[PDB]
Order: C-alpha cells, then structure tokens, then sequence
C-alpha cells in the first residue's frame, strides 16, 4: 500500500516522477498480462502402466513450434473432439504410430493441453489416428475426445448398489434432491458401482465423516466432489430418473435447466497437484480425473445476476420471480442493488469471473480488439406444452391384473352376472388404460404474453425418461418448456484482445457482448458461456496463430443442420432404448 | 428438470413415489428379493377388493 | 419374457390369487402365498445381461470407458441366445484398423 504521499516523498517531491513511478508498474502489470496471454501452451502424452498398475505414466511432450495444427474446444456439458496434426517424423507421432503393434504397451493415451501455466487444462483420451497424405508428405492427424465422454459411458441401472442380472428393483431409479447434490450424487453412485460396489454406501455419500478412514480409493480412475445433502446451496431441487440411461443424458436437462457446469480436472500429481472434497481424496493417482458441478451463472440465487444492461450504465441485476405452479419464472429487476463485490475481487493477482458479479462485456465498435462473427436473437415459439403418455398409478399393469380380477370375483360372488342388480365396483379398469390423468398440458402465461396475439400454440414433449413425468411432474413439464424458448447466440473471435480465455472468463459463466449495429449499439447481450476453442495452424501456406474463438449463449434456431441432425439422431437413439428398455412382453 | 419448490416438487401419489431416493442411499441394498417381495405381499394382502 | 410374459403375468397370478382366496388369505394374513405378486415384478427378475470384456480390459488399461448398453436387431431374442447377444453387444467398440 505506497500511499501518493509515500511515492511523492520517493520521488523527492516530483508529481512527474512519482505519476511516472505509478504508470512504469501499471505497464509491467500490462506486460504480464500480455505474457500470460501469449504463452505457449504444454501438450503432453500419458499412457497407462504397462504392468497393469494405476497412475498415469509420462510418455512425452509435443513442443508448439513441432506441430502442424492443433484445435481444442471447451464446451458447456458437451463432449468435444481435440485433433492435433504432427509430422510422421516427430518422436510421439512415431511412439503413437507404434502403439497399435506394440504388445508391452497399453492401448490408451491421454493428451493434457496446459495453457496459462496449468490454469486451464484440455485433457482426453485418444480416439484415433490417421495418417493422411498431402502431396506425398505424410502426417498423423490425432483425434482426441475430452474427458467428458466417460459420462456417456457411464450409465445409471435401477439399483446401482445390487448385482444387475440378478434383480433391478424397482423399475426405474429416482433421486431427488438439490440440483448439484443429486446430479453429483448420480454420478458417484454409478461411479462406485462399477468400481465394483466393494463396500457399503453410506446414506449421503458425500458426508465426508460416512467414510471410514482405512478405505482406499486409489484405484479409483474417476471422483466426483460435491457438498453434502444439507451444505448443498443449490436453490432449486431436481428429480433424476434411469432405467439403464447414460448419465449425460439422464443430467443434461436438469443441468441446462439450472444453468449448473460440470468441471472435469485430470489431477496430475507429477505435477505436485493435490484435490480435495471427496472421499479418497488424498491418495488419489496421477491423472485421475475428477468432476465437479458448479454454479457459474448463478440465474437461480437469491441475490440474482446480470440478464442484460447497456454499454452506458453496465450490467442489470434481476432475480428471478416463480409464478402458480413454479413451472414459469420471470425476471424482476433489482432498482436499488446493493450487492457487495466478492473477496476475490479485493485480491492481488485475481482475474477470474465470480458468479455472483459479472464483470465482463466485451464491445464492438470501429475500434474492437475483437471481430464479431454473428449475433443471432429468436423469440419463443410454442406457448404450451403436452407431456405424458400413460399414467401408471392408475393402470399399471399389476393395477390392472390383481385389482380387476378381485373386483371382478367380487361381482360374480355377488351374483352380478347372474342379474345385472349388482352394483360394481371398478370392474372396468382394463378397457381405460392410458386415459384417466394420463397427460399434463401447462400454458407458459409469461411466453404468450411476450408473444402476443399471433403464436403457435402446443407441443407434445417425450422425456428423456419416458415414465417419469407421474413422479415429477413440475420437473416434466420445466423440461419440455426448455425446448421451444427465446434464444441468444454470439460467436466471438479475441484476436489480440486483452480477454484471456479460462483465466477472465471461463465455460458456464456470465458475459456481455455488443454488436457494432444500428439500433443496438447501447444494448449489452449477456450469456453465459457456451464454447470457447483454441485452434493453431504452423503450416507454410496459411500460418495462424493460437487463437480463440467464443460461443456466448446456444441456440436450437441459429445451430448448423448438421449438427441439428446429430443432436436430433442422438436424442431419438436414446428415447428408442428407453422405449425398448420399458417394452413389456408378451 | 429442476424442482424451483423444496421435496414439495415430487408428487406423494405417483406409483414409484415410495422408491425415489432424497438421502437414504443406504437402502438401495436393502432392495433385494426378500424385501421387496415381503413389501409386494403386504400389498396385495392389503387389497380391497 | 421367460419371469413375466402376460401369460405367465395372468394366468399363473390368477390361480395362485384364487388359491390364496380359497385358503383364506384375504381373510386373515395367516396363509403363505405362492407368488401372488408376479405383475409387481415386471421387468425386474433376471432382466439384463452385463459382460466386462476382460480381453479389451488388459488391451486398454486403467483408464478406460466403462460400459455400454446395446439394444439387439430383434428386441425379444437375448433371452433366448445370451451369448449372441452379448457377442452382438461387443461389436460395436471393439479396436479398427481401416
């Protein structure tokens, strides 16, 4: 803390000197951001312990200036692809060439991409390798998934804690709890299950004092760290239902309807990284992969964020505000905000984004450090929503067998057909399956009356459980009102802006961003952050630099077809499962 | 897929409701044969009908 | 379909409800049934088939994709070749050389 009085008294009484004293360590500060920015990144190969063991073993590193191009995205709950060309001649090209044939090596290989010092980190398992020709100069082209696919391999069975081919009670499983609790929870109990169900579970697994001391978790290849049932601060709850479902699939409504992130981080302990928060945590291996949900745009908290503002007077405070029912939420503007800044912002060195206060809005005029590619806004479409199919609790099928078959003995005893006296008493059920109490229609009274007088009207949503809606039905009729809403996207490219991805600004969290047009030159558009992916090319002819590329905001509308195609192909694929999973037999 | 009410969210009624787990993880072992037939028998003894 | 196929689902319950009945067991809980809650079982007894390929397990390693479900080109068949099924299952993610 040099005080003015303090630097002036250094300086000897000179403003020009002590101003100049001031603005000689604002530049050094400049540069060591500029430096942060423009460092290179470390890729490094690991593979696994050819004799069998945990612990991911140090194959090599891929030097910046040796590869022909690499390009590695971040994405919001969203598995992505990293793909890394090398020349043939390079020493990990060769040693992953040889992999295939080698028999004394493992098969798998993980690539950990460390930018700003380890701070951000991309790392994945290897998919695949080629080796393309152009011009007959050869070269591998290395195609690597991000540890996020693991979730798509790991899958939810009725009763994760008993043995499956033996008895899966009951039909389906359900958890219900807070939003980061539950889905962190569902994750666990798989995780644990196909680590082999050794011990028994505790009631909260994540009650650190539920776990005795002497178990040893360093086998473990995956962790996930979350608060317990009753620390969690997540607002809002979530029901999560499988019947053999992946668990990306069972989480990605109830993690895009609470705006919650899930974090992945490979600990490398060569590295003399350490974690914390989940059972196990100490003797974890090298390059164990841990997951986290967080809460980076902070959309459901009591105190609200940032939804919007202007380039005049910044950012906007709103909160959220529950209609009948819970299913609409609307926005209701703080006037007097009075919120304080974190602790962190207080801190030498700091330059993340808290979630409770937003900082970043990143501009667009005739002087941007950044050039907008496409800012694309569409309204809402249908103002109601139709979910469910056949209502269990009155026809199930056990319902239908034992019940019908009492009451109908119990006619016949009477002597009701004998002589049509008798009174019944539900002998009908059977003729009315899947017609009493078997729908849910809700209005969204928020979305008709932004529309206006002229709007479609329904839609019929399928659950990605498709006999959950009777055990949640809010929570049903919240994910079929995700589908058809208003949606924001604005792609971003920081050429040399002074933005650095991961370290300001990172995936999940908040920010604004305006476009350099007529009539929203004032508006600010704030999303939370979708993709961010960093891609180089070395190659003689065109030579890019590593740059990044942002994705504020998604949009269903403004998404390209064929990756409307794919998501479409893979949702239809899962439903067909749980479709055929919940055929009964004849 | 998010409850914005507390455990009020779920509906008391539904046919599985009495198997949704909120923190009672230790009874998923307990979900075995004898059990949950001696819980089924229970019920149909208990039918009305 | 082998546990509950609606067969087994109406008829077997149905006679072994009318023998309960017929001892007296809706008129006190003193008899012991005979399976009288087969429709409460769907889909639950002896329903899946889970193989950890233990080849593709030493091939990969420690870090390695844990499970996969496959639904069969004949939706009611695994019941009655297990071991095709499971074999037709390990065709998806298997190592490819092209």
């Amino acid at each position: 803390a040099n005080n003015w009085t303090d630097i002036l008294a250094a300086s000897d009484g000179d403003e020009w000197a002590a101003f100049k004293t001031i603005e000689a360590q604002a530049d050094e500060v400049r540069a060591g951001h500029q430096a942060l920015r423009r460092a290179k990144p470390l890729i490094r190969l690991w593979m696994n312990n050819p004799d069998g063991s945990e612990g991911l073993v140090y194959v090599g590193r891929v030097d910046y200036d040796d590869t022909i191009r690499g390009s590695f995205p971040f994405k919001n709950n969203t598995p992505s692809q990293g793909v890394l060309e090398l020349r043939d001649d390079n020493y990990l090209a060769v040693w992953l060439k040889q992999l295939p044939n080698n028999p004394e090596l493992k098969k798998n290989v993980v690539i950990t991409v460390d930018f700003y010092g380890g701070k951000k980190r991309w790392s994945g398992l290897l998919d695949k390798w080629t080796i393309k020709s152009k011009e007959h100069v050869k070269y591998l082209e290395v195609t690597f998934n991000d540890d996020l696919t693991m979730l798509q391999y790991l899958l939810c069975p009725p009763n994760p804690a008993l043995p499956i081919p033996v008895l899966q009670f009951p039909r389906i499983f359900g958890i219900a709890g807070p939003a980061k609790w539950a889905i962190s929870t569902l994750i666990f109990i798989n995780l644990f299950r196909v680590q082999g169900n050794l011990w028994t579970l505790p009631d909260d697994p994540f009650n650190l004092e539920s776990w005795d001391d002497i178990l040893d978790w360093s086998d473990w290849q995956c962790f996930v760290k979350s608060n317990s049932f009753l620390l969690d601060d997540s607002s809002v709850w979530t029901f999560l239902s499988s019947r053999m479902n992946p668990v990306d699939s069972i989480i990605a409504d109830a993690l895009d309807d609470a705006q919650l992130t899930i974090t992945y981080r490979r600990v490398l302990t060569d590295d003399g990284e350490t974690a914390e928060g989940f059972p196990g945590a100490h003797g974890i291996k090298n390059g164990a992969l841990v997951f986290e949900i967080v809460d980076n745009s902070n959309a459901t908290a009591l105190e609200g964020t940032f939804f919007s503002g202007t380039i005049v007077d910044g950012f906007a405070r709103s909160v959220l505000l529950y209609g009948g029912g819970f299913v609409e939420d609307t926005l209701s503007v703080v006037s007097d905000d009075q919120t304080l800044q974190p602790d962190e912002y207080y801190q030498s060195g700091w330059l993340a984004t808290m979630a409770k206060m937003p900082w970043l809005v990143v501009r667009d005029n005739e002087w941007t450090p950044i050039e907008s590619s496409d800012l694309s806004w569409g309204p809402a479409k249908n103002v109601s929503v139709i979910v469910g199919g056949d209502n269990p609790a009155a026809d199930a099928i056990a319902k239908l067998i034992i019940e019908t078959t009492g009451n109908l003995l119990g006619y016949f005893l009477l002597g009701g057909f004998s002589s049509a006296g008798t009174i019944a008493a539900d002998i009908i059920m059977p003729f009315l399956v899947g017609t009493i109490a078997a729908w849910l229609q809700w209005k969204n009274t928020g979305r008709a009356t932004e529309l206006g007088w002229v709007h479609y009207w329904e839609l019929y949503q399928q659950g990605a459980e498709t006999n959950s809606w009777s055990l949640a039905a809010l929570a049903a009729l919240r994910g079929g009102f995700l589908v058809g809403r208003s949606e924001t996207v604005h792609l971003m490219a920081l050429h040399d802006s002074w933005i650095i991805p991961g370290l300001h600004i990172d995936i999940g969290q908040r920010m604004g961003s305006t476009v350099n047009s007529k009539g929203v030159e004032n508006i600010v558009w704030v999303n939370q952050l979708e993709e961010m992916t960093a891609a180089w090319d070395n190659s003689a002819g065109q030579t890019m630099p590593l740059s990044w590329v942002l994705k504020a905001g998604k949009s269903d509308r403004a998404m390209s077809i064929g990756e409307r195609v794919a998501r479409l192909a893979k949702k239809m694929s899962e439903a067909l499962n749980n479709v055929g999973v919940h055929i009964v037999q004849s | 897929m998010t409850m914005p009410n507390g455990s009020g969210g779920l509906d008391p009624g539904a046919w599985l409701s009495h198997w949704v787990n909120q923190a009672d993880l230790s009874s998923l072992a307990g979900r075995t044969e004898d059990e949950v037939r001696a819980y089924f028998e229970n019920l149909v003894q208990a039918d009305s009908g």
